[PDB]
Order: structure tokens, then C-alpha cells, then sequence
């Protein structure tokens, strides 16, 4: 950190006392040579130190000149490697300077926005699009109705803006469109139904009408978007009766890739470890528990200390990590198994135990009462060898569901 | 049954042993012990205010990970694992103060 | 006296077993055509063995399946011919993958005790048996990749 | 959109030079109005462009056009081609072709032989460039004697 601040504050010095030499033509010459210099240490980089890359950014913004930085390269950095509001405090900086497969400059307000996305200030979210750039009517009411929280009519709104083909008084940018699609995953992420978040995730991707899954990792856009939000539909679907194995073929191709193994073991132990429990690979999943344990601790850790929704994010999601602990210690122990106590202790634990239903939105609450639901009915089967109350306590925990 | 007649008394306690419990294990295994002893029998009603300040003291340990009978590895997991199964109603006060606007100490020119 | 069994081979095979009781811990076998006549040897069956499988656990059964042309090396092959039954083919996957180029080796009755081997293989891991989990999903297809 | 049409009558007249400033104001004009082109005809007029230039000689803008319609860097890249199969496809040829006619007349950078000696490493570039460049390689070596 000193080390980073002194190189800061040195080369600051330097740059001021440079207008001293105060010759005009070269230093506008020597700025590019700068310039590329700084975009190449972002373009070919791959471990990301969180404090070289704040001081990286800690020059632009000291000096003039220097914004025009390329926005993808320090954008997909920063999401990367964290320390996103020094990234949110340059690109807001670089909008303010005017100038003399989407062309126009315009692209720093999606790179902004979808680092607002990472950090998880929402709010600011809709207000960059409700700031007006790529204005035609109707999607301002489809912020409007999902700003109510109306995401049913969102959905109806958006889909007919897609399918919309007698566009008049010009036409929107394709920038809209990813928009559009984006909007489309999160307001269908908040009514659950994901039948059709499946398909338009699907669809969205590849052509086939088998709907494909293998030709992800095609490109990064792909993967750094949709992976998430097709494997949480996927499992939903599998974990609620029973259906096509397609994801579980899926990540047997997933691993072999040395690469996938990276990005699944940094972000989805739980999805793979409740897709495992399906098949009974406890052993597996304790692993990819045990494991997840310490991404969520990582991840945490990495995170700054000053941002209290990126922090309470990452804090809900341990409650379903705890309890896929507690629920693979439960399933291998034959004192449990063949008697009938250690059930009603369980039960009680759980009764007493909910998230806030204030504090907590329902992205997670669903999440929490369909690992339940689940884990009932997969242990109906080991109890055969007071069984109905079992059956009968989804209904008071889906009640506060409802409530 | 101690811990149940009075709750405040004991808190600064708790909270001495788990902030010097970084520097000297045992102590930090002691208290996160006491914690879900503490959980699985006292009261829910008695103890709830008592977490607005239990909790956020316990976040330290939560900073570093750069991968003797008492090791951080195992009272990391352990205190992960209590923070999670505590309940969400409950940890959502890990905060370093939870719902104020007080901490801008060691933030400012 | 390896051709004093060798010779002999073929004959009484309820007795012809206590040689390799002990001469697998001494004369695993090299030398070209002292290698094909210990084949010859090995070609006898018989319920002796159940764990020997741990010596194909040691992978360099796969370019000495190669080693000289023509019939010479074929018992190497009817080696997992005629331990098929039991297996729960793990190594069987990478040991057929020079399989795969034996047709890119030249040898013609090798290649048909390899459609052979094929032939038991699709029928007998029960294809039309999709079980969800089992991993047989992978040979499915490496073994299509042959068959085709 | 109106300009194109006469884009299109200026470069069947073969008055190239015309068609070149149509083009670049249609690239540049950015006060669009009666609606906006779609990225479709943007392709369209860089690829136009090329030919254009290409039929016009003067190969250092051909040269400009081709790098920075492909990458950013100021002194112009040429290493990050290979990126997407568009851009082998399509820009590749115009760009190997402009530097060697720029190479051969006087002399100048000699960024494109550092660029071959990368592209022969790679294997799958060997197999393009023994598919569709023996004319180009084989001249460029010729500046340096590999006879």
C-alpha cells in the first residue's frame, strides 16, 4: 500500500513539474506513449493485484488527458480483481470530458452499468438508463412497472418491445437490446416460473430447438452473463420433480475442461454440490461444501469494508451453505437413520429459523424454502424402514412464504 | 443457567475474549464455543438485543486468507459455519456498527 | 522351461495354473518371440486371478500391444476378451484409445478381434440402458468414434 | 439511406476517388438523421472502402483504414489478428497486401516479418498462410535474401 501511494504521489510530482519543461507539442506526443503503456497493463495482465491496479487508475484521474482509456480492458479488470469504485470514480470522471459492435462512446454508461451491477448499488442501476440514454417510450413504463416491483407486467412489456417488429419514429440500438435481455433475466429471476427464463436463456445463446447448453463458452460474453442465470434456472427445474439430465452431462464436460474447472470451483460450489446430492455423491458434495465455505470466506474477504450492500449480499447466501452442511451430516449417520428422534429436533431448529422477510429480498427467501422443500422429500424415502406431519409441515413454512 | 440470569454482565467478557482472540487461538475457540452453547439453550427473546453487539467484534477474524492444537483454518470455518447457521434474522448486525452512520473515524483528511 | 508349459499349453487346464502362482512375481515377459510363446502361455484360462488387474494399474500395456506386426501380440487383446464379464471398465478407457489407432496400425485378424471387442462392448454395457448417472456416457461415445 | 445510392453510381462509374470521400463522410457523419443505418451497411462500407482503396493504389490510408478498423494502439498493432474469424476472413488479405506494396517501394517498418515470424509458430496459420499467401511470403522474404 505505501509502496502504491509513494508511486502515486512521485509520479504525480513528475507530471506537474513536466509542464515546467513546459515545451507544448511532445508533451501531447508522450501522454499516448503513457497511454498505451497503461492500456496494455490492464490488456495482458492475468493476476490482477488489487493495489497495483488502484494505483493504475490513480493517475488517470489525477492528471487530464489520460481518461480516454480504453473502457472494456480497465471495466473487465476491476469486476476481476474488485476495488470497483476507484473504476465507478474514473469512468464517472471520463463522462464529464466532451469530445470534438456499438460505435459510439456511449459504451462507457453499460460498462458503468454493468459494474454497478457488480457492486450491487441497484438503485443507481435504473438510474442510468432512467437518465435517458436509449430512449423510446415503452421502456420507460417497463422501469416503471418494475420499479413497483410489478414484474409480472414488466415481463409482458418487455417481451412485446422484443418481439415488437413495426418499429416507428426510428429504431432502438442493440445495446438496448442486451438491455432488454438482461431486464428480462432479472424480472423473470424475481417470479421464479423459470420455464421460461430456461428458454429465453437457451434461446438467447444457441439456435437448437433441443435446447442446447454444450456451445457456451463460445465467447466471453456468453459465459461472464448467462452462465449464472442458466444454471440456477436448470437446477430449480431438476430439484422441483424431475426432468432432463442435460446439466448433469453438461458439467461432465464441464471439469474436463481446466479452465471451467476454475470459474465453477470460484463461483458455484453450492449449484454443483445440491446437483450432486441428486445422484448421491455425498462424498463429492461434502468436498464441494467444505469448498464453498471457503470461496464465500475469499470473496468476502476481498471485498471493501466501506459498502454495505455488496457486503449483505455475499452475507445472505451463507444461511443455504450452513444448511447443505447440516443436511449431508444428517444423511450419513445410522443412528439417525433407523430411528425417529434427531427429525423433530430438525424440524424445531427449522421452524425457529427464517430469514429477515423485511430485510432480506425474495431472491434468496425462494432459495431457502425450495433447499427445504427438497431436502423433505428427498429424506422421505430413507424413513420407511408421524411420517405424515412431515408432508404437513411444507405447508406452515410455504404459509410464511407466502407472508 | 449462568448465562441466563444476566446477559449484559457477561458480554464485555465475550467480547474481550474473541477481540484478543486473534492474536492467541484458544481464547477464540473458548468463546465460539460458548456462542452456539449459548444459542442452542438460552431463550431466543433474552439474548436478541444481546447480538447487536456480540456479533460485529467477530467480523476480524473474517479479514485474511492467504492460502499448537488450535489453528485459523478450523476457527475460520467454525466461525463461518456459526454465522451462517446462527440464523439470517441474526447475523444480518455483523455490520462493523449495524444500521448507523457513526463509522467515518480513520476516513477523513 | 517357459516352452515346457508353452508346448503343453491346451491341456488339463484344471491343473495348468500353479506355474503363474509364482511365476508372475519373477518372468513378466520381453524378447520378442519369447514374448509371443509367454502370450501363448497366458492364453490358457482360467479362474486364478481376480486382482491381478492392479498389474494393468501400470499403464505401459499400450505401445508393447504394438511391438511386432501381425498375430504375434492378438492375446494381448483377448486378454480383456476373456476377462470382460467382471470389469467395471475405468482403464479400459484410455486402453482403448490406442485401440482407437490400431486402425491407424496395420494388422488385419487384430482388427477383427478389435470389431469383435467392439461388437461385446456396445451390446454388453447395455446401451439401450440409459441409466441418468453412470459414467459410461463417455465410452458410449469414444467407442461410437471406433465403430462408426 | 440516400448518400450509398450515390456511392454506389460513383464506384460503378469507376470514379473511385469520389466514392472514397463519399464513403469516409458517411462514416463520419455522426448529426444522423431520417433514422440510422444499421451496422450491417457499416460492414458494408468498410469492406466497400477497401476495395475502393484497393483499386486506388495509395495504400498507406488502405493501410490506416485496416489496422484501426481491427484494433486500437496508436503505432498500429498487427498481433492481435487471429482475435475472431471475421477479422482473418475478411481484413487479413487487403492488410498483408497494403504492407507489402508499402515494403517494396522505399522501405519502411518492418513490423509485418516480425508479424510472420509469429505466424509461423502457430500452426493453424501455417495451414492459411501455405492455403493463400505463397506470392506474399515468398516476395517479403525476398527483401531479405531467403532465396
Amino acid at each position: 500500500i505505501i509502496a502504491k501511494q509513494l508511486f502515486s504521489s512521485l509520479f504525480s510530482g513528475i507530471l506537474k513539474e513536466m509542464d515546467k519543461f513546459k515545451t507544448l507539442s511532445e508533451k501531447n506526443n508522450i501522454t499516448q506513449k503513457l497511454l498505451q503503456d497503461f492500456n496494455r497493463f490492464l490488456n495482458t495482465t492475468f493476476s490482477f493485484f488489487p493495489p497495483f491496479v488502484s494505483c493504475i487508475q490513480d493517475i488517470s484521474c489525477q492528471h487530464a488527458a489520460l481518461l480516454s482509456l480504453d473502457p472494456a480492458a480497465v471495466s473487465a479488470g476491476c469486476l476481476a480483481s474488485l476495488q470497483q469504485p476507484v473504476g465507478i470514480r474514473l469512468l464517472e470522471e471520463a463522462l464529464l470530458r466532451l469530445l470534438p459492435r456499438l460505435p459510439p462512446d456511449v459504451l462507457r454508461w453499460v460498462e458503468l452499468a454493468k459494474l454497478y451491477r457488480s457492486i450491487g448499488e441497484y438503485d443507481v442501476l435504473r438510474g442510468i438508463f432512467t437518465s435517458e440514454i436509449g430512449t423510446k417510450q415503452i421502456t420507460q413504463s417497463a422501469l416503471l412497472a418494475e420499479a413497483r416491483s410489478d414484474y409480472s407486467e414488466a415481463a409482458k412489456q418487455y417481451d412485446e418491445a422484443l418481439n415488437k417488429q413495426d418499429w416507428v419514429d426510428g429504431e432502438p440500438t442493440e445495446a438496448e437490446k442486451d438491455f432488454w435481455e438482461l431486464a428480462s433475466l432479472d424480472c423473470y429471476n424475481h417470479l421464479a416460473e423459470w420455464k421460461s427464463l430456461e428458454y429465453c436463456s437457451t434461446a438467447s445463446i444457441d439456435s437448437e430447438n433441443p435446447p442446447d447448453l454444450n456451445k457456451i463458452w463460445s465467447e466471453p460474453f456468453y459465459q461472464e452473463t448467462y452462465l449464472p442465470y442458466m444454471i440456477r434456472s436448470k437446477l430449480k427445474l431438476l430439484l422441483q420433480g424431475e426432468a432432463d439430465q442435460s446439466l448433469l452431462t453438461f458439467i461432465d464436460k464441464a471439469m474436463h475442461g481446466e479452465l471451467q474447472k476454475a470459474i465453477l470451483e470460484l463461483h458455484y460450489s453450492q449449484e454443483l454440490s445440491l446437483l450432486y446430492l441428486l445422484q448421491d455423491d455425498v462424498d463429492r458434495a461434502k468436498y464441494y461444501i467444505q469448498n464453498g465455505i471457503q470461496s464465500f470466506m475469499q470473496n468476502y474477504s476481498s471485498i471493501d469494508v466501506l459498502l454495505h450492500q455488496s457486503r449483505l449480499t455475499k452475507l445472505q447466501s451463507v444461511q443455504a451453505l450452513t444448511e447443505i452442511q447440516e443436511f449431508i451430516s444428517f444423511i450419513s449417520k445410522q443412528g439417525n437413520l433407523s430411528s425417529q428422534v434427531p427429525l423433530k429436533r430438525l424440524l424445531n431448529t427449522w421452524t425457529n429459523r427464517y430469514p429477515d422477510a423485511k430485510m432480506d429480498p425474495m431472491n434468496i427467501w425462494d432459495d431457502i424454502i425450495t433447499n427445504r422443500c427438497f431436502f423433505l422429500s428427498k429424506i422421505e424415502e430413507k424413513l420407511t424402514p408421524i411420517s405424515s406431519l412431515i408432508r404437513s409441515c411444507k405447508f406452515s413454512m410455504k404459509m410464511k412464504m407466502i407472508d | 443457567n449462568i448465562i441466563e440470569l444476566d446477559v449484559r454482565a457477561y458480554v464485555p467478557a465475550l467480547q474481550m475474549a474473541f477481540k484478543l482472540g486473534l492474536s492467541y487461538t484458544p481464547l477464540a475457540e473458548v468463546g465460539l464455543n460458548a456462542l452456539e452453547e449459548w444459542s442452542i439453550y438460552i431463550d431466543r427473546h433474552v439474548m436478541q438485543p444481546y447480538y447487536k453487539d456480540i456479533l460485529p467484534c467477530l467480523d476480524g477474524y473474517l479479514k485474511t486468507s492467504a492460502l499448537e492444537a488450535i489453528s485459523l483454518e478450523e476457527i475460520r470455518i467454525r466461525v463461518v459455519q456459526m454465522l451462517g447457521s446462527l440464523g439470517g434474522q441474526i447475523n444480518k448486525n455483523l455490520l462493523t456498527v449495524t444500521s448507523s452512520d457513526e463509522m467515518m473515524k480513520s476516513y477523513v483528511a | 522351461f517357459i516352452v515346457c508349459l508353452n508346448k503343453v499349453t491346451k491341456s488339463f487346464p484344471p491343473l495348468a495354473d500353479r506355474f503363474m502362482n509364482a511365476v508372475f512375481f519373477l518372468l513378466p515377459k520381453f524378447h520378442g518371440v519369447l514374448k509371443t510363446l509367454c502370450l501363448e502361455v497366458v492364453l490358457c484360462r482360467v479362474e486364478g486371478m481376480t486382482e491381478l488387474y492392479f498389474q494393468l494399474k501400470s499403464k505401459d500395456f499400450v505401445q508393447v500391444m504394438r511391438h511386432r506386426d501381425d498375430e504375434r501380440q492378438k492375446v494381448c487383446l483377448d486378454i480383456i476378451y476373456k476377462m470382460m464379464p467382471k470389469l467395471k471398465p475405468v482403464e479400459l478407457r484410455e486402453l482403448l484409445n490406442p485401440v482407437v489407432e490400431f486402425v491407424s496400425h496395420p494388422s488385419t485378424t487384430c482388427r477383427e478381434q478389435m470389431y469383435n471387442i467392439l461388437m461385446w462392448i456396445h451390446d454388453n454395457y447395455r446401451d439401450p440402458e440409459s441409466e441418468t448417472d453412470n459414467d459410461s456416457q463417455e465410452i458410449f461415445k469414444l467407442a461410437k468414434d471406433v465403430l462408426i
